[PDB]
């Protein structure tokens, strides 16, 4: 496929801090559209780019009572889960939960997601068939129980076939000129001496989007998998990426090591070499 | 837009 | 269990001394969601600071970028000091114009 949108909650119980938080966040691939924390001073749903602004009143409020119902569930929900675990009521815990549509390079919906997790362990996920449930243990298939007794992945499916795609769809028309843009990454080889005989060879990708990418140094046209420091991709904070791979090369042999890079903004993989 | 409310507890 | 993050100091556009730019100090991979950032300037706190909204990894692990317009110089050092549950002392990284 080509695009997504995504939803992401997380829940985080405080004991003697107040009841717990609980922040929203919503992306199309690596944007950020909407936001909603329960602890701001007056909790609404926020715009975070600037094609979701034209959204009408109507739209703000609803999502707003979304979340504000949700703030309440998801307590409901720690506590339940405290439980299932036979938990002290002094600790801290954390629900985080996922869900969205994947289109295809066509439009059509290519799959759904939906997948939580409690203290940052799998706990339950809707699977593929977007019809039955993976449980993590033994707590989960209490939760699993509950839901299947509910046609929870019934109303979850129409979601995500329905309203998810739609929305989607029609984000991706609203914000084309940001959205369907890829943004190819600028790239160059950096070198720095660390000894008489051996030498640092930095490839950079800056100021690209989306952040998928593929950074790879290969020597005598053989990859360096095992000896290449790869760093996370990194936001600049101007909704592009940065990212850069390294290996310490023999002095005088930088020339047989070669940086690949893939990107969708690039019409052909490119292929950089240290120009002294 | 997000799932609707009100979600089923866990 | 817990996870302990990993920091990463940068600047959003290449740095050239006396000109503004934004120091960036990306915290990721860590959990709980608790964390505690600062941007420093000569070793003191920088006041002005902001950050992303959070959001989390595929392996569930909370991800934040912290950051604060600057000018570069020659002498002036920045650095990002985080705290984490999983810390035992707050940990210190300097900003280095080649990373």
């Amino acid at each position: 496929g080509s695009h997504s949108m995504r939803y992401f909650y997380t829940a985080m119980s405080r004991p003697g801090r107040g009841e717990p938080r609980f922040i929203a966040v919503g992306y199309v691939d690596d944007t950020q559209f909407v936001r909603f924390d329960s602890d701001a001073a007056s909790p609404r749903t926020e715009p975070r780019a600037p094609w979701i602004e034209q959204e009408g009143p109507e739209y703000w409020d609803r999502n707003t009572q979304i979340f504000k119902t949700n703030t309440q569930t998801y307590r409901e929900s720690l506590r339940n889960l405290r439980g299932y675990y036979n938990q002290s009521e002094a600790g801290s815990h954390i629900i985080q939960r996922m869900y969205g549509c994947d289109l295809g390079p066509d439009g059509r919906l290519l799959r759904g997601h939906d997948q939580s997790a409690y203290d940052g362990k799998d706990y339950i996920a809707l699977n593929e068939d977007l019809s039955s449930w993976t449980a993590a243990d033994t707590a989960a298939q209490i939760t699993q129980r509950k839901w299947e007794a509910a046609r929870v992945a019934e109303q979850r499916r129409a979601y995500l076939e329905g309203l998810c795609v739609e929305w989607l769809r029609r984000y991706l028309e609203n914000g084309k000129e940001t959205l369907q843009r890829a943004d190819p990454p600028k790239t160059h080889v950096t070198h720095h001496p660390v000894s008489d005989h051996e030498a640092t060879l930095r490839c950079w990708a800056l100021g690209f989007y989306p952040a998928e990418i593929t950074l790879t140094w290969q020597r005598d046209g053989e990859d360096q998998t095992q000896d290449t420091e790869l760093v996370e991709t990194r936001p600049a904070g101007d909704r592009t990426f940065q990212k850069w791979a390294a290996v310490v090369v023999p002095s005088g042999e930088e020339q047989r090591y070669t940086c690949h890079v893939q990107h969708e903004g690039l019409p052909k993989p490119l292929t950089l070499r240290w120009e002294p | 837009a997000p799932q609707p409310a009100p979600e089923n507890a866990y | 269990i817990q996870r302990t993050p990993k920091i990463q100091v940068y600047s959003r556009h290449p740095a050239e001394n006396g000109k503004s730019n934004f120091l960036n100090c990306y915290v990721s991979g860590f959990h709980p969601s608790d964390i505690e950032v600062d941007l420093l300037k000569n070793g003191e706190r920088i006041e002005k600071v902001e950050h992303s909204d959070l959001s989390f990894s595929k392996d569930w692990s909370f991800y934040l970028l912290y950051y604060t317009e600057f000018t570069p110089t020659e002498k002036d050092e920045y650095a990002c000091r985080v705290n984490h549950v999983t810390l035992s002392q707050p940990k210190i990284v300097k900003w280095d114009r080649d990373m």
